[PDB]
This record gives structure tokens, sequence and C-alpha cells, in this order.
């Protein structure tokens, strides 16, 4: 029954996305992830392109952070372009482990 | 604290109930003329000031607690009345607190 | 173990740096600071300043009352009556 | 900076005006 | 290798954690508080040992002794006022340290976090006993009322407060104990610090962005030795600014009065670094309830790891917690204020809502905010 | 729970970071303590070491310290046969021992002035505004004779006799001995007995400030010298892709 | 001599005049209803403050 409410979250979502500064840094949502054991394995599963990309992005980002400089307005990550490229990989890794856990009950 | 026939009575006529804590002057001493108290207001216990207060007793500047002559809590924020250390009167001039 | 040859794997990135003796250590500092200082402060201010502002009000009010209630010795209940 | 700092910390042991007051006064 | 001084001695290799170590690039000024933290530990010590080169630990003399260190002894005055003020710094620095850990999720390093916590509490003990060494009106009473606050425990308490004191009050017996433990804590603490460092060396320093920097790592020697020296320079600045221009300013207590056990400053309070916990304690009517809640103030630190709810260990990218993080800090400031306040209505009612705010911020608000933010990002 | 009045930031030569103590004031003040105040208040940590601190010579203070040992001398300390001479002796205790002291002043115990400025909350301001502050008890108020009313005492009542009054003493030079004028000098001598390092410490301050203004800027440049490579650094990413 | 003059001046300023009216009513209220618990001290405590702030600044230039 979500037509008005859930077509307006995108409004807070959008707000929120640009609120969090990582937008400005040239980074994307997936690169802001807490690198834990599941993320880690997902990470490892990335293709050369995807994966080298995430290395430059973070390189460019930690460079900016070191210099306290924001990227130009023209070169920023736009919410409409949400590459959730880790998501696919990350899901399974979890999926596998949930299974493993479950299989270990009895 | 060596009290007085005027002081004893003073503290004797006070109506228990309307005392934060209910303490007959008689349940807090052994020998009426005498009253010995552990100078540690119950609240946060920084020494009272005999002859101060409103109830003719002891005052503890620290927060506004008045103590009567038997040293019984009458104006907080103290919780209880003053403690009465242990003491037995040995000879007629001798009492040993402890 | 070894911390420098074993951190991670990085392909295709060039870096270009210069020597200290060739450059200046203070790059239009006034000019960058103002605009950068300005631009981050203004993105901080909103997230940071509020709660402090709040405390100040509470401090102010909170001390007024005290002095009143206590200096207003007649505050609780009046004299004439 | 170091020189005074160090010097103060060593004179702190050298000989206190307390003692030294009585020295040479008989 | 041959004649690579560093790894030749095995010992000198162990020192290459300073020079050669992987240190992230990006790194707020906040991290200099680690290093300064050590700086302060070393300064207190050098200072302590010289003061304890002219101090005596008896009722009679202690006040005199300090008084004599500040008068007849050459450069004993600065040493002592440097030692007093230092400890302020030491704490000012400590609370930056823990702020940073709170904010960027450095506390993910659970094992490092748990040592930190021990660190924090050990210093806390130290500071509590040293201030009592000089045996002045504030010190005298402050020890009684804190120590006694331990007698809240039902079965033991009472017996136990009496063991700690070495008698029924705080006479010589207690006074020499504090002298001995004050002396030996800092040495024990240094071992801890190094143990703390040990664990941290196994995963390196987190950043403002909150992401691994392994793809960006820098020489600690080249860069971070100057930063640290610079940090010092400012640190000292503050310590001498205080010590030279306003020796007593930050040392609220004006009680340079030899302790008289019947006398009492109606306004009894710990120094600034303890006020938070004081306030929080008063807010509870019941004694025991207040001691538990006092411990929980400080001891609540070790929970936060488990409380973490977001996917971004970095608060840097998360608004809502950045707002409640700041508020807690300003709530903490608010509490510190109460500490030096008459315990009357105005302050009572305030403190009580600040003590609930603090535990809400830490126990309930933040954790929820975490979730929310995660859900707005679609995470 | 009575409002306490608080001391003005009374204009002092030393209020300021670099300002230092005015010894003539010290000097004057001293006498004030010695004539007006030695009678009931002691100064235990103060020796007869004004010499350079108070500009009293060694011969000057020796002599000044000699008569004080001749009259109050070590007979009150326990040096049966002691007389004029010594300089290690500390200012003479008004009374044998505290308990006495309260008897002389009926229950009250004359605080050691050594540290009063640094002891009691509020510094030399309070001390000056106490001595100089003595006004008429407030309509409808009662006062036991000892309990003189003073506008600046916590409990709004102090056991203090005429601390200082015009023409109480006379100074060598000829400084006009006004109640206040004398208080200004008495406080100052107290300030100093409280913190004898006052002048040296402000001196060093000065030298720590200059120095630090040369090291802070210098050291920052070092810091940019080194880091510059990093900050000046620019990056390029060229995949084969 | 010095102190005593300056004090007066200070209580001659429009804000000292203005807040001395509370003192004046105080004193009379209290003296006439002498049994009351009213403190005239408390009233005086406002006057004194403003007198003394002033005193300080001026009083200082007159001493040695
Ligand atoms: C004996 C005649 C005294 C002389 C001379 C001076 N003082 Fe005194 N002072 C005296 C007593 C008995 C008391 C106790 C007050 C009380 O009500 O307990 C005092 C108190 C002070 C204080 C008050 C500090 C406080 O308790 O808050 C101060 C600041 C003080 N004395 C200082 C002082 C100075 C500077 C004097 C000489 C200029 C001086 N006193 C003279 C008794 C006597
Ligand atoms: C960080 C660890 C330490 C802290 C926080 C600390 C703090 C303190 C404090 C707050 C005081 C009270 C001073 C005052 O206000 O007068 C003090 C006093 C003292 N400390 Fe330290 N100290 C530490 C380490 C040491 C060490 C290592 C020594 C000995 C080697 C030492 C020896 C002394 C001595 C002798 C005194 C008493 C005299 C005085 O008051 O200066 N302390 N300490
Ligand atoms: C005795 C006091 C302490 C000393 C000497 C000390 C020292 C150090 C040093 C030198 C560092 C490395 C640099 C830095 O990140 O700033 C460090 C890091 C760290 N400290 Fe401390 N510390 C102390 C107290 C604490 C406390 C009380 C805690 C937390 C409860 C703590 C938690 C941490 C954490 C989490 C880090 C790693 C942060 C990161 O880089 O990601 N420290 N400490
Ligand atoms: S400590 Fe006595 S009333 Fe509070």
């Amino acid at each position: 029954a979500v037509s008005a409410s859930s077509r307006w979250l995108e409004g807070i979502r959008k707000w929120y996305y640009n609120a969090a500064g990582f937008n400005k840094l040239g980074l994307m949502r997936d690169d802001t992830i807490h690198e834990n054991d599941d993320v880690k394995e997902a990470i490892r599963r990335l293709p050369e392109n995807l994966y080298d990309d995430r290395v430059f992005r973070i390189k460019r980002a930690l460079d900016l952070s070191m210099r306290q400089q924001i990227l130009p307005k023209e070169q920023w990550t736009k919410y409409e372009e949400d590459k959730s490229y880790l998501e696919p990989y990350l899901k399974e890794v979890i999926r596998e482990r949930k299974e493993r856990e479950e299989w270990a009950k009895k | 604290r060596h009290r007085t026939k005027k002081e004893i009575d003073q503290e004797a006529a006070v109506e228990v109930s309307q005392l934060r804590d209910p303490q007959h002057d008689l349940e807090r001493v052994k020998k009426p003329e005498w009253v010995i108290l552990i100078g540690v207001c119950t609240h946060l216990g920084c020494v009272p000031i005999a002859n101060a207060g409103d109830f003719g007793g002891y005052y503890c500047p620290c927060h506004g607690s008045h103590y009567d002559a038997s040293g019984r809590i009458r104006k907080g924020p103290a919780p209880l009345n003053l403690e009465v250390p242990s003491y037995e009167f040995t000879s007629d001039d001798m009492v040993i607190v402890g | 173990g070894r911390q420098f040859g074993h951190l991670t794997r990085v392909r295709h990135v060039i870096t270009y740096s210069l020597s200290p003796f060739e450059q200046r250590a203070f790059p239009h500092y006034f000019s960058k600071g103002i605009p950068n200082v300005l631009r981050r402060t203004r993105a901080c201010i909103l997230r940071v300043a509020p709660p402090f502002v709040a405390f100040y009000l509470v401090y102010t009010w909170g001390t007024q009352e005290f002095e009143k209630s206590k200096r207003k010795n007649p505050a609780a209940y009046e004299n004439d009556r | 900076a170091a020189k005074n700092v160090v010097s103060q910390f060593v004179s702190s042991m050298s000989a206190s005006a307390d003692v030294l007051a009585m020295s040479k006064i008989e | 290798m041959t004649n690579i001084r560093k790894s030749h001695p095995l010992m000198k290799i162990v020192n290459n954690a300073f020079i050669d170590l992987p240190a992230p690039s990006n790194i707020s000024s906040w991290w200099n508080f680690g290093s300064l933290l050590g700086i302060c530990l070393i300064l207190q010590i050098l200072t302590g040992l010289f003061l304890a080169m002219h101090y005596t630990s008896d009722t009679t003399t202690a006040f005199s002794s300090v008084t004599h260190i500040c008068r007849d002894v050459n450069y004993g005055w600065i040493i002592r006022y440097m030692h007093a003020n230092g400890a302020s710094m030491f704490f000012i620095c400590l609370y930056m340290h823990v702020g940073r850990g709170l904010y960027y999720g450095s506390y993910t390093f659970l094992e490092t976090w748990n040592i930190g916590v021990i660190l924090l509490l050990t210093v806390m003990a130290t500071a509590f006993m040293g201030y009592v060494l000089p045996w002045g009106q504030m010190s005298f009473w402050g020890a009684t009322v804190i120590t006694n606050l331990l007698s809240a425990i039902p079965y033991i308490g009472t017996n136990l407060v009496e063991w700690i004191w070495g008698g029924f009050s705080v006479d010589k017996a207690t006074l020499t104990r504090f002298f001995a433990f004050h002396f030996i804590l800092p040495f024990i603490i240094m071992a801890i610090a190094m143990v703390h460092l040990l664990f941290l060396h196994e995963t390196g320093s987190n950043n403002p962005t909150g992401i691994s920097s392994d793809v960006d790592k820098i020489p600690f020697h080249p860069y971070y030795t100057i930063k640290d020296i610079l940090g010092a320079l400012l640190l000292i600045l503050a310590l001498m600014l205080l010590v030279l221009f306003a020796p007593d300013l930050l040392g609220d207590p004006d009680n340079y009065t030899p302790a008289n056990p019947l006398n009492t400053p109606p306004h009894i309070k710990p120094e600034w670094y303890f006020l938070f916990a004081y306030a929080i304690l008063r807010s509870i009517p019941n004694k025991l309830g207040g001691v538990l809640a006092l411990a929980f103030s400080i001891l609540i630190l070790a929970l936060i790891p488990l409380l973490h709810t977001s996917k971004q260990r970095s608060m840097m990218f998360r608004p809502l917690s950045q707002c409640l993080f700041w508020a807690l800090v300003a709530d903490l400031l608010t509490l510190t204020w109460i500490g030096g306040q008459p315990v009357e209505h105005p302050y009572i009612t305030i403190g009580q809502l600040a003590s609930v705010l603090y535990f809400l911020l830490i126990l309930v608000l933040m954790p929820t905010a975490g979730t929310i933010e995660n859900k707005l990002l679609k995470w | 729970s009575d409002l306490e009045l608080h001391p003005p930031s009374y204009p002092w030569s030393h209020r300021g970071l670099l300002s230092s103590l005015d010894h003539t004031s010290i000097r004057r003040g001293f006498q004030v303590y010695k004539q007006v105040c030695s009678s009931c208040h002691s100064m235990d940590y103060v020796a007869y070491r004004h010499l350079v601190g108070v500009c009293y010579t060694e011969d000057e203070a020796k002599a000044l310290a000699e008569e004080v040992e001749v009259q109050d001398g070590p007979n009150e300390d326990g040096e049966m046969f002691m007389r004029p001479g010594k300089l290690s002796d500390y200012f003479p205790k008004p009374y044998p021992n505290p308990e006495a002291a309260r008897a002389a002043n009926n229950g009250a115990l004359p605080p050691d002035l050594s540290y009063i400025v640094r002891a009691r909350h509020g510094g030399e301001d309070y001390v000056f505004s106490l001595l100089t502050g003595y006004c008429e008890p407030p309509t409808g108020v009662s006062l036991r004779e000892g309990l003189y009313f003073n506008p600046y005492f916590p409990g709004q009542a102090i056991g203090m006799a005429p601390p200082i009054y015009n023409e109480v003493l006379e100074f060598d030079d000829g400084t006009p001995a006004t109640m206040s004028q004398v208080a200004k000098d008495v406080c100052t001598f107290l300030r100093w007995a409280a913190e004898p390092e006052h002048d040296h410490r402000k001196r060093m301050g000065l030298k720590m400030l200059l120095m630090m203004g040369l090291l802070l800027p210098l050291v920052y440049a070092m810091k940019r010298h080194k880091w510059s490579v990093l900050k000046s650094r620019k990056l390029a990413y060229r995949p084969p892709k | 001599d010095p102190l005593t003059t300056v004090r007066e001046q200070c209580e001659q300023l429009e804000k000292c005049v203005k807040a001395r009216e509370r003192l004046e009513l105080c004193d009379e209220r209290v003296s006439s209803r002498s049994q009351t618990e009213e403190d005239c001290t408390e009233e005086l405590l406002d006057f004194l403050h403003a007198r003394d702030h002033c005193v300080a600044h001026k009083l200082f230039n007159s001493l040695k």
C-alpha cells in the first residue's frame, strides 16, 4: 500500500545521500562499507575492473581527506547512479555463511 | 553534649511523628543529662554546628539540614537523624564511646 | 610480518610528486584557508554548534533561576501576609 | 629551551635554600 | 642483510615501529593525542620523581613538604606546578583520545579498546591518590567522601572501606598508602601503554573516511615524526601557558588549607576530570544506586563495540550520529558544570535530565540512529 | 544559604600577564602585617627572607629579624637562651599553640596569613574588600558583640576587630596611611607571601612566549617542508581496459 | 581619606541613585515593623555591589 509514502522516502533518501559528505569525495556507497570478514570475501570476488576501480576511488578519496579538499561540483557521485556492485557479491558471501551456520545446528 | 533541665525538657516535649524520623529523646540516650553524637550529618556528612539551626540543636552548613538538641533530622535534605556511637558510663564521671 | 610489501594489490595507478626543495611549503595559505576553512566550517557549524548553543541557554537560564530562587528569599512566599 | 629546562631540574637537587640558609652562618 | 643497524640488533628492530611503520595518509589532527598521551605520561613521571625527591608522606609534614618544595627548593615551584597542571593536560588529552575513538570507530579494535579502557581507569586511580598527597582540605575530604562511597556495598563494603583506609578514618595510614600506589601505578601503566601499542600495531590506525588506507600508506618517520614534534610544541605550549600565566586557574580548588578533620568546605568536589561522574552519582537518591551508576558512567565504555549498529565504522559519513555525538559531548560539558554546583533544586533537576540524556545517547539514541541511517542508504 | 558578595577585580599593578609585584608596596604591607597583624595571625612558611624579595637588605632584615627574636624570640619556640641574631627563624607565632589562639579571640582561630590570598576563594580582591568593607548591620538584624557585620563574609558575620583604621601605623617614607591605602599595601605583601615565585614565573612567561613564537612558526614550516611532496602530489589512473 | 570620598561619588551615579530607593524603603519597612524577619541586609547587598564596582576603578588612581 506504499504509493505516496514510499515514493517520498526517495526524497529523504536523496536528501540524506548528499547530506553524508562521501558523495563529495568521489566515493560511492559500496566503498564506504565497514571492511569485515564477509565484505572481505565479497571484495575478493570482484573482477579486475570493478575491483581496481574501488582501489582508485578510495585512493582519490583518502588523498582528498588528507588534504581536506572537496572534489569539484561537476565531478561528484550522483544518487541516481547507485552502483550497488558489491551488493550482489556481498549477498551470496552472507548467504553461504548463513547456510553454513544453519547446517551446523544439528 | 551536657544538656540542661531546660534543654532536656525542650527535647522531651517534641512530638515524635512530626519528626522526619521518630526518635524519643529517651531512646537515643542512656542518662538524660547527657547526649553524645557522632558529628556526621547523615546526608553527606560534613560536620554540623552545635547551637545553629532552627530547632535549637545543630546546623550543617553544607546543605541546609537542621538537627534538634537530641540531634534529630528536622529540615533536610538529610535522610536520617544523627548517629549515636556506642558508649557505656563506667564510673560516675566516666563513659567510654566505643 | 612485513608491512610494506604486503599491504594490498594496486594495479594501474600513476602518482606524480615533487621534491621539497623545489616547492613551497606554504601554498597561498591565506587564500586557501579562508575559502576552505570557510567551506568546511559552514558544513560543520550546523552539525556541531547546536548542542553547544543549547548548553549555553541551559547554563544561562539554570544560573538565573538559582540566583533568583535563592536571592529571591521572599520568592517562595511573600512578606506581607 | 632544553638547557634551562634541564638546568632547573638539576638545580632542583643541587642545594635547597632551606639547607643552604644555614650553610656558612655560624 | 649486513650493517643495517635497525635489524642488526634485534632490540633496535623493535624500535622501527616508529620510523618504518605503515601510517595512513589522511589523518585528522586528533590522532596526535595518542603520542601526546605518552608525552604526558613521561612528563608526569620525571616531574613526580623530582617532587618525590623532596616530599614526605606524613600528616604533620606533607602540607609543609609541598609548601617547602614550592619555596626553598630551587625550581621546585615550577616542577610542582608543572606536575599539577600537567595532570590536567593528561586528562584533557585522554578525553580527546576517547572522543576520536568514539567518533571514527577506532574502537572497532576491541582488544585495543579494552586496553584503552584499562589505561583510562588506571590513570584515573593515579590522579585520585596524587591529589591527596598534599593533604589539604580539599584532598582530605575528597578522599573520605569517595572512599566511603564504597561502603555502599551491603555485605562487605563497610569492612572493605576500613581496609583501604588502614583504620577508621584517613590518618597517616591512608596517607602513606596513597603515596606508594601513586608511585607505582604510573610505572605499571607504562607497561600497559606498551601492551596497548602492541595490539594496535597489528592493524594500524583508522581514518576520518573510515575505510582501509592500505592503498594509501606513508612513512611514519618522514611525516609523522614532525607532526608529533609539532603536536608537542603546542602541547607544552598549553602546559606552560597554564603553568606560567595562570598556575591555579585550572586547579579549581583554592584549598591550600591544611586539613582539619572537623572542618568542611560545604562545597566538596573532585577536580574537573571527575566532575562528569560526580554529577551522575548525585542524580541518584540511593547511595548504592549512585555507585553503580557511577561505575557504569566510565565502565559503559566497553559496551560501545557491541552497541555499534551501522555499516560504516566512520561517523564521518553519517549525519544523525554526528549530531548526537556532539550532544553527548555537550551533555558531558553540561554535567561537568553541575559538578561545581550547589546541590540544590536548580542543579538537581538539571543534572538528573543530563544523566538520563547521557545514558540515552549512549545506550538507546545512537544505536537507533545507526539503523536509520543504514536504512536511508538502503544498506 | 546567604548571598555572598564578591570582590572587585581591583586595579592592581600586577593584574596583567607581564605586570609584576611593586616591592615598595610589599615593604609597606609588611610593616602593616608586622604591626597591625602579627598580634593574632601567624605566617609560618615565611622566614625573615625579604632581603631581595622585599628590598630589605641583609643587614636591614637581619636587624629587623633580630629585634623580633629579642622580644618574641626563640623563648616562644623553645630556645631557652636564645636572643638577637638568627635569620633562619620563621615569623613568631602569636600564641604557643592554636587552642590558646582561639581563647584570645574567643572560640575563633586566626588564620595563618601565609597563604590566605591563595587559600580562600577569591584572592587579594576578597582580602582587600573584607578589610575595607565594614558597613552598618541591616535593619532588623541582631549581632553578638564579637559578630561584627561584614558585607563580604560567607555567613555574613566575622569575628574581626578593626582590622585596619586610618593612621594605624606609620611608614618610613611617608606614605599616607589611609585605611584603604594601607590595605592596598597589606594585600600586596600577602599576595607575595602566598606566591613568592610571582615575579620569576611572569618573567619566564615572557621568555616562553617569545621563544614559542619562534618555534611554533619554524617547526610548522619544517612540517610543510616534509609533507609538501604529499600535498603537492597529483595522481593518474590508467587501466588497460 | 582617599577611600571615603570616592565611595560617595560612586553612589552619585544615576544607577546608584536608582537602586538606593530599594534600600531606603527597606530600612524604613524593617525599622517600623521591627518584629518582621525581613532582612535589610539583602537589600543593601545590591547597593554595595554597584557602589564598589565604581569605587575600584577610580579609587585606584588615588593611592600610592
Ligand atoms: C586580631 C585582633 C586580628 C587581627 C589583628 C587581624 N585578624 Fe584576621 N581574623 C581574626 C579572627 C579572630 C578571625 C576569624 C573570623 C571568623 O569569623 O572565624 C579572622 C579572620 C580573618 C579573615 C577571614 C577569612 C575567612 O575565614 O573567610 C581574613 C581574610 C583575615 N582574618 C585576614 C586578616 C588580615 C589580612 C589582617 C591584617 C591586615 C588581619 N586579619 C588582622 C583576628 C584578627
Ligand atoms: C599520569 C600519572 C600521574 C598523574 C595523573 C599524577 C597526578 C598527580 C596529581 C594530580 C597530584 C597532586 C598535586 C597537587 O595538586 O598538589 C600529584 C602529586 C604528586 N605526584 Fe603525581 N601523577 C602521576 C604520576 C606520578 C609519578 C610517576 C610520581 C613519582 C615518580 C608522582 C609523584 C607525585 C608526588 C611526590 C606528588 C606530591 C606532591 C605534589 O603535590 O606535587 N606522580 N600527582
Ligand atoms: C595511558 C593512556 C594512553 C596512551 C599512552 C595511549 C597511547 C596511544 C598511542 C600512542 C596510539 C597511536 C596513535 C593514535 O591513534 O592517536 C593510540 C591509539 C589508540 N588508542 Fe590510545 N592511549 C591511551 C589511552 C587510551 C584510552 C583510554 C583508550 C580507549 C578507551 C585508547 C584507545 C585507543 C585506540 C582505539 C587507538 C587506535 C585508533 C586508530 O588509530 O584507529 N587509548 N593510543
Ligand atoms: S552534608 Fe549536612 S545537610 Fe548536606
